[PDB]
RNA sequence: GGAUGACCCCAGGCGGUAGGGGAGCGUUCCCGAUGCCGAUGAAGGCCGACCCGCGAGGGCGGCUGGAGGUAAGGGAAGUGC
RNA sequence: GUGGAGCCUGGGAGUGAGGGCGCGAGCGAUAACGUCCGCGUCCGAGCGCGGGAACAACCGAGACCGCCAGCUAAGGCCCCC
RNA sequence: CGUGAGGGAAAGGUGAAAAGAACCCCGGGAGGGGAGUGAAAUAGAGCCUGAAACCGUGGGCUUACAAGCAGUCACGGCCCCGAGGGGUUGUGGCGUGCCUAUUGAAGCAUGAGCCGGCGACUCACGGUCGUGGGCGAGCUUAAGCCGUUGAGGCGGAGGC
């Protein structure tokens, strides 16, 4: 190879249109059924320690 | 850039580094460098012609003289180096401060009494010149400060 | 009723009550001044050839001004020509009394 | 009225963090508390210190309801800059820039 | 004594930067790049003020044309009948009357066809 | 005085027949309708022209031995990727094309010109499906 | 013409590199100055769509700033990127 | 023949790589956007303007500034124009 | 920094006065919000003034069928200030960066990422022309001496 670079400078225009899908997106979340903290779906409830109905983890 | 007191040695070689060509960092085109062409001790005195400078002179007392500026004085009665006393001989003669004034006299106690007022300019009769009198707008003189200025200009 | 007119090397269409500037005239403010005609339209249809002999133009002088400043600029590349001049052209502004006809 | 806090020569890029306050600008404060709460990156951590610090000023030094408070504005505005060496190869140092960010959070009423 | 740039370079470049307001990217914000865009704008403007004269004498000719050939002539003969009646009204004055008095641009229609 | 400008004006539906017409004699009279030149307001920044309505677009004459020497062309953008068609068989596969792309080569480029191109519609057969702007024949 | 720039009138000119000539603007410092301006706000900074100048520029007004600035007329340069 | 004509005296230069075109020659192969001279021209310094699709030197023509006035030049008048 | 001889930086300013912010609140702290001091705290110690490049938030106009040295001329729409003006740009016309070097450059020839600050025709002594003054068959002093403390005069050796 032989050391390619950047010929011009990218203008501010072109640097901000490349980031046009760096946003982030929210994590989902859902009530928990029995404390009704949010938390993320299919995931043990880390403030009660329930999952499908009945406990899973001392907290 | 000769007399900085940096070294004379390149600072870095002449080709093949991708930087600017440069000897030792005494140049002028350095911060901190030499100073091309600045100021260097000097003297800036010259021989006016002697002619030139004697015609200036009557010329310039000549000017106070249209106007009725200039005063000629026998002798100053109660002037005898106070302050006050040339203040009281100033307002009989007419000189209320309202102009600025060269007094010209060989009388050291009228010199010394005059000297603290913010309107006069003091000088000796040898030390007559234009560019005092120029500056001030009334002129006094003693009669012996007239004939040596008399003699000056002859 | 309304009047083309020659004034200023240029021709206007003119109507009573009209305000319009024209190139400088040596004329003093308030005076009135008297234009040429070169065709009347409206209730009847008259065509100078080229100057209709009757008609004239009343029109008041309101004064003189000078217009908004123009940048006159001048470059010529890899010679290191440059030129800048303001000017601002004067005119004076009429007000148009009545058409004569 | 409004309620702000700001956290000031955070040892954070810009660049990073802007990602997380642009997620909770213009929510409601029960919102963006779970928001980030949930939020995998760094800059959380401090976006919801700033969130907190806001959020009692308003009720303490500025008399407003904890129930109507939402995120009105929100940015991130650069600091000072640690430049620190990067040795690389054939004797040749580099420049790294440890970026330093300040993170403001203003709260208002619904 | 020593005279340092102090103000004097500054003031010049806010003088430039602010006759460039408007510009695309680096030639509002760079001093250099600013400078260059007046150069052509200057140059542009002198130019597009002497073919404005020739801009809108194209359009009121064309206009002319129109109005002619709605009375079964063309732009041509027109101009022709109309210096040989020894009619002077200029060509702005003429595209006025065929758009906003056709009934005096139809009598000057029949001065010009009858002239020749 | 400053030059009088029009407000804008509903447009006009103009109705041809191609039947035995030259093709590019044609094509400059509708290119200066679908301009709207005819019109003493014209102004060359807005789209002010007719809607022309052609019909019998397959009956259009042509001179010389055209027919089998005027060729047509696209280019794909892949090697060897010219491809010529003889002006008879654009005849008999689109014959709509054929005055289009005569008359759309008799328009400025630009915008504005892409525009005035829209306004242009080309039937092959005596029928045309705007009876609702109910279209002014015009003899050409 | 009037009486040497008092302004008016007439005639002809006014693309331009190397280069010759002329006329101006701004910067620092000095005389003017034991003066004048300044806490009712100096210098500097940010604005202006206002005024004067062919132009380089100069005024004026608002905001910021918080202690300096400096005339007409002249002089001397570390004088304009 | 009164012209940014001419002559004389003195101060200050820059230039001393030219180029295209037309005509007259040499060299060359009666080749070169070649080379070397003579006479003229233009570009150089008019990469300012109109025509020649585009284009220093081909045709038109020597740009002090302004105008939404008029006549022309070369070249054009079916549409793009 | 260099084995060494040697090379050789950067870095000044709160306020009149520390009166340099008790105490409370969030926070592990840092930092902040109140309170308090001060004429002033975007004078809060990362401290006078605080330009530009550069980064960001909010608002007005604009933009996803469109061919661009980025402007310029014209018309139209929208927003703002109050007869006019300012901001923005939809469409149409026109349009080959700057500098240098060259017979000739937009040139695919040189230099420049951008901004701020430093950066290049001087001085001394002779000479030669021009010019503002002084004196005129004459003109003029040098070194020194006396006097002043930003005062000047004397000195004719010598020079032309
Ligand atoms: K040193
Ligand atoms: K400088
Ligand atoms: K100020
Ligand atoms: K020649
Ligand atoms: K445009
Ligand atoms: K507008
Ligand atoms: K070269
Ligand atoms: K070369
Ligand atoms: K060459
Ligand atoms: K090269
Ligand atoms: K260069
Ligand atoms: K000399
Ligand atoms: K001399
Ligand atoms: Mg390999
Ligand atoms: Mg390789
Ligand atoms: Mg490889
Ligand atoms: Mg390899
Ligand atoms: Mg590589
Ligand atoms: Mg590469
Ligand atoms: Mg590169
Ligand atoms: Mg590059
Ligand atoms: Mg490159
Ligand atoms: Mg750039
Ligand atoms: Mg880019
Ligand atoms: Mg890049
Ligand atoms: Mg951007
Ligand atoms: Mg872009
Ligand atoms: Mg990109
Ligand atoms: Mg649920
Ligand atoms: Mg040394
Ligand atoms: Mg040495
Ligand atoms: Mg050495
Ligand atoms: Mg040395
Ligand atoms: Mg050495
Ligand atoms: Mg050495
Ligand atoms: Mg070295
Ligand atoms: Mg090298
Ligand atoms: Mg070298
Ligand atoms: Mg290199
Ligand atoms: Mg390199
Ligand atoms: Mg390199
Ligand atoms: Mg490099
Ligand atoms: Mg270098
Ligand atoms: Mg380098
Ligand atoms: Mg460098
Ligand atoms: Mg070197
Ligand atoms: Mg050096
Ligand atoms: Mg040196
Ligand atoms: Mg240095
Ligand atoms: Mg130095
Ligand atoms: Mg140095
Ligand atoms: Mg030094
Ligand atoms: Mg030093
Ligand atoms: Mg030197
Ligand atoms: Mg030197
Ligand atoms: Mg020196
Ligand atoms: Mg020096
Ligand atoms: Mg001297
Ligand atoms: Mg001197
Ligand atoms: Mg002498
Ligand atoms: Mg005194
Ligand atoms: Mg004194
Ligand atoms: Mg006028
Ligand atoms: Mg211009
Ligand atoms: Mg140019
Ligand atoms: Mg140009
Ligand atoms: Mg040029
Ligand atoms: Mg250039
Ligand atoms: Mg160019
Ligand atoms: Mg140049
Ligand atoms: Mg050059
Ligand atoms: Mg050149
Ligand atoms: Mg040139
Ligand atoms: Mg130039
Ligand atoms: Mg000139
Ligand atoms: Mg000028
Ligand atoms: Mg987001
Ligand atoms: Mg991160
Ligand atoms: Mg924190
Ligand atoms: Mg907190
Ligand atoms: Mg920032
Ligand atoms: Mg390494
Ligand atoms: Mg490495
Ligand atoms: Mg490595
Ligand atoms: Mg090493
Ligand atoms: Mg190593
Ligand atoms: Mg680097
Ligand atoms: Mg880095
Ligand atoms: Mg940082
Ligand atoms: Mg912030
Ligand atoms: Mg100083
Ligand atoms: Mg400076
Ligand atoms: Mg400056
Ligand atoms: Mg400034
Ligand atoms: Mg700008
Ligand atoms: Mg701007
Ligand atoms: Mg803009
Ligand atoms: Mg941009
Ligand atoms: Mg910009
Ligand atoms: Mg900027
Ligand atoms: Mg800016
Ligand atoms: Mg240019
Ligand atoms: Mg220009
Ligand atoms: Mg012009
Ligand atoms: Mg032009
Ligand atoms: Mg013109
Ligand atoms: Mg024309
Ligand atoms: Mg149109
Ligand atoms: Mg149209
Ligand atoms: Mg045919
Ligand atoms: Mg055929
Ligand atoms: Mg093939
Ligand atoms: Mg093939
Ligand atoms: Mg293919
Ligand atoms: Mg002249
Ligand atoms: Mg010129
Ligand atoms: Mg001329
Ligand atoms: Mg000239
Ligand atoms: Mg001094
Ligand atoms: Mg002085
Ligand atoms: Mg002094
Ligand atoms: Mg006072
Ligand atoms: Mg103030
Ligand atoms: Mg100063
Ligand atoms: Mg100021
Ligand atoms: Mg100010
Ligand atoms: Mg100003
Ligand atoms: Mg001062
Ligand atoms: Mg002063
Ligand atoms: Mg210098
Ligand atoms: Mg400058
Ligand atoms: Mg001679
Ligand atoms: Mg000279
Ligand atoms: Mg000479
Ligand atoms: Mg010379
Ligand atoms: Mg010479
Ligand atoms: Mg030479
Ligand atoms: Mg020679
Ligand atoms: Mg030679
Ligand atoms: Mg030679
Ligand atoms: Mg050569
Ligand atoms: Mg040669
Ligand atoms: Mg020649
Ligand atoms: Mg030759
Ligand atoms: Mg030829
Ligand atoms: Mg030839
Ligand atoms: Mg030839
Ligand atoms: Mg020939
Ligand atoms: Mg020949
Ligand atoms: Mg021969
Ligand atoms: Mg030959
Ligand atoms: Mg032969
Ligand atoms: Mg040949
Ligand atoms: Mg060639
Ligand atoms: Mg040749
Ligand atoms: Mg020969
Ligand atoms: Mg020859
Ligand atoms: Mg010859
Ligand atoms: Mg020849
Ligand atoms: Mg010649
Ligand atoms: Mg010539
Ligand atoms: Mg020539
Ligand atoms: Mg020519
Ligand atoms: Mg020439
Ligand atoms: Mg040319
Ligand atoms: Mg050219
Ligand atoms: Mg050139
Ligand atoms: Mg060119
Ligand atoms: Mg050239
Ligand atoms: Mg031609
Ligand atoms: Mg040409
Ligand atoms: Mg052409
Ligand atoms: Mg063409
Ligand atoms: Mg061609
Ligand atoms: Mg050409
Ligand atoms: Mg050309
Ligand atoms: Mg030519
Ligand atoms: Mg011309
Ligand atoms: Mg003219
Ligand atoms: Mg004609
Ligand atoms: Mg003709
Ligand atoms: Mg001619
Ligand atoms: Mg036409
Ligand atoms: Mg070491
Ligand atoms: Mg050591
Ligand atoms: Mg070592
Ligand atoms: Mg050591
Ligand atoms: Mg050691
Ligand atoms: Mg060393
Ligand atoms: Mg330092
Ligand atoms: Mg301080
Ligand atoms: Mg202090
Ligand atoms: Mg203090
Ligand atoms: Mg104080
Ligand atoms: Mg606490
Ligand atoms: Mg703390
Ligand atoms: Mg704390
Ligand atoms: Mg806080
Ligand atoms: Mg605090
Ligand atoms: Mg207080
Ligand atoms: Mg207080
Ligand atoms: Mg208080
Ligand atoms: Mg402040
Ligand atoms: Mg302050
Ligand atoms: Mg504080
Ligand atoms: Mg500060
Ligand atoms: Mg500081
Ligand atoms: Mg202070
Ligand atoms: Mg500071
Ligand atoms: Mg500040
Ligand atoms: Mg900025
Ligand atoms: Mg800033
Ligand atoms: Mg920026
Ligand atoms: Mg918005
Ligand atoms: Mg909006
Ligand atoms: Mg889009
Ligand atoms: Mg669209
Ligand atoms: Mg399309
Ligand atoms: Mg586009
Ligand atoms: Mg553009
Ligand atoms: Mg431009
Ligand atoms: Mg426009
Ligand atoms: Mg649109
Ligand atoms: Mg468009
Ligand atoms: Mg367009
Ligand atoms: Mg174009
Ligand atoms: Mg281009
Ligand atoms: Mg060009
Ligand atoms: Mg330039
Ligand atoms: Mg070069
Ligand atoms: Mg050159
Ligand atoms: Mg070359
Ligand atoms: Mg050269
Ligand atoms: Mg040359
Ligand atoms: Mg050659
Ligand atoms: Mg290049
Ligand atoms: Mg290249
Ligand atoms: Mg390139
Ligand atoms: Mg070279
Ligand atoms: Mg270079
Ligand atoms: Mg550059
Ligand atoms: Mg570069
Ligand atoms: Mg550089
Ligand atoms: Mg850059
Ligand atoms: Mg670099
Ligand atoms: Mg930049
Ligand atoms: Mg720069
Ligand atoms: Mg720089
Ligand atoms: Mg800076
Ligand atoms: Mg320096
Ligand atoms: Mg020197
Ligand atoms: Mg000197
Ligand atoms: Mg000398
Ligand atoms: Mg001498
Ligand atoms: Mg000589
Ligand atoms: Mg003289
Ligand atoms: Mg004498
Ligand atoms: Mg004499
Ligand atoms: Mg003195
Ligand atoms: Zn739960």
């Amino acid at each position: 190879a032989k050391h390619p670079v950047p010929k011009k400078k990218t203008s501010k225009a072109r640097r901000d249109a490349r980031r046009s899908h760096h946003a982030l997106t929210p994590p989902t979340l859902v009530p928990c059924p029995e404390c009704k903290a949010m938390k993320p779906p299919h995931t043990v409830c880390p403030e009660c320690g329930y999952y499908a109905g009945r406990k899973v983890l001392e907290v | 850039r000769g007399e900085v007191a940096y070294s004379g040695r390149k600072i870095w070689p002449q080709k093949h580094t991708g930087r600017a060509r440069h000897g030792d960092i005494g140049a002028p085109i350095f911060v901190g460098g030499g100073v091309v062409f600045g100021p260097k001790p000097r003297d800036y005195s010259y021989t006016l012609p002697k002619k030139v400078r004697k015609k200036g002179l009557a010329m310039a007392v000549a000017d106070r003289a249209r106007e009725g500026k200039l005063l000629l004085v026998e002798a100053f009665a109660g002037v005898n180096g106070k302050t006050k006393e040339f203040l009281a001989w100033a307002k009989e003669a007419g000189l209320d401060g309202s102009e600025s004034v060269l007094l010209v006299t060989g009388n050291e106690l009228v010199r010394r009494a005059a000297r603290n007022l913010p309107w006069v300019v003091t000088l000796a009769p040898e030390g007559l010149n234009v560019y005092d009198i120029v500056r001030t707008e009334r002129l006094v003189m003693d009669l012996d400060a007239w004939e040596v200025f008399q003699n000056r200009i002859g | 009723m309304f009047a083309i007119v020659k004034t200023g090397g240029k021709q206007y269409r003119v109507e009573p009550g009209l305000k319009l500037r024209v190139e400088k005239l040596d004329a003093e403010p308030g005076a009135t001044v008297e234009l040429p005609v070169l065709l009347l339209g409206g209730e009847k249809t008259v065509v100078g050839t080229p100057v209709v002999e009757g008609a004239s133009v009343v029109a008041e002088v309101l004064g003189h001004g000078r217009g908004k400043k123009i940048l006159v600029s001048k470059f010529k590349a890899k010679v290191q020509y440059r030129r800048k001049k303001g000017h601002r052209q004067p005119y004076t502004e009429l007000l148009i009394k009545e058409i004569r006809g | 009225m409004e309620a702000k806090a700001i956290a000031r020569y955070v040892r954070i890029s810009p660049r990073k963090v802007r990602l997380v306050v642009d997620l909770i600008r213009g929510k409601s404060l029960e919102e963006a508390r779970n928001i980030l709460r949930y939020t995998n990156k760094r800059g959380a951590y401090f976006v919801a210190k700033v969130l907190e610090s806001a959020a009692a000023n308003a009720v303490n030094n500025h008399d407003m309801l904890e129930d109507r408070l939402y995120v009105k504005a929100a940015y991130v505005d650069e600091g000072p800059a640690l430049k620190r060496v990067l040795p690389r190869a054939r004797g040749r140092a580099d420049i790294i820039k440890k970026r330093t960010s300040h993170i403001t959070v203003i709260l208002g009423e619904k | 004594p020593r005279a340092k740039t102090g103000v004097v370079r500054r003031r010049k470049h806010k003088k430039i930067l602010k006759l460039a307001k408007g510009y695309w990217g680096l030639r509002s914000k760079s001093f250099r790049k600013a400078r260059e865009t007046l150069f052509a704008a200057g140059n542009y403007a002198y130019a597009h003020r002497k073919r404005r004269k020739r801009d809108f004498r194209r359009l009121w000719i064309v206009r002319i044309n129109a109005a002619c050939r709605q009375h079964g002539l063309n732009y041509s003969t027109f101009i022709h009948g109309l210096k040989k009646a020894g009619i002077e009204v200029d060509r702005k004055n003429l595209a006025d009357l065929a758009v906003r008095e056709p009934q005096v641009f139809a009598e000057l229609v029949e001065r010009a066809k009858a002239a020749q | 005085m400053k030059t009088y400008v029009p407000k804008q004006v509903e447009p006009r539906w103009v109705l041809i027949d191609a039947e035995g017409k030259t093709l590019g004699r044609l094509a400059t009279k509708i290119a200066t309708l679908l301009r709207g030149k005819h019109r003493p307001d014209w102004t060359p920044n807005v789209a002010m022209g007719d809607f022309v309505v052609v019909v019998n677009a397959d009956k259009i004459r042509v001179t010389g031995k055209k027919l089998e020497q005027k060729i047509y062309t696209r280019y794909s953008g892949y090697p060897g990727g010219l491809k010529k068609i003889p002006l008879e068989k654009m005849l008999a596969t689109h014959p709509e094309r054929v005055l289009e792309h005569a008359v759309k080569g008799m328009l400025p480029k630009g915008p504005l010109g892409r525009r005035l191109f829209k306004r242009l519609k080309v039937y092959a057969g005596p029928d045309h499906p705007h009876q609702a702007q109910r279209p002014e024949k015009l003899e050409v």
